[PDB]
């Protein structure tokens, strides 16, 4: 019997990346004083970008 | 709950930087 389709499963998405705050910051950093943080242990939803 | 952190802590004997992860159970 041949496999009739392919099924793919993973846990639910959770804990999105802080990009959602970064690109909504009205206080966005001046280039003479640029600022950063490590996005880690997160769902990097780059498809939304 | 169980609390977990990974900083460069200055607390050589008791608390009573570099915090690249945190978690709570
Ligand atoms: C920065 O914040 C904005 C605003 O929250 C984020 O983008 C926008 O997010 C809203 C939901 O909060 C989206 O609205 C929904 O869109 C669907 C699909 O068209 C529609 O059916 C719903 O009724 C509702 O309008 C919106 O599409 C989305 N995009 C834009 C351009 O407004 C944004 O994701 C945050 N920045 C980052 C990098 O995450
Ligand atoms: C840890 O802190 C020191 C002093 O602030 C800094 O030089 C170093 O680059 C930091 N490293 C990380 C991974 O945060």
């Amino acid at each position: 019997v041949q496999p009739t389709e392919s099924i793919v499963r993973f846990p639910n998405i959770t804990n999105l990346c802080p990009f959602g705050e970064v690109f909504n910051a009205t206080r966005f950093a001046s280039v003479y004083a640029w600022n950063r943080k490590r996005i880690s242990n997160c769902v990097a939803d780059y498809s939304v970008l | 709950n169980v609390v977990i952190k990974v900083c460069e802590f200055q607390f050589c004997n008791d608390p009573f930087n570099n915090c690249t992860f945190e978690y709570v159970s």
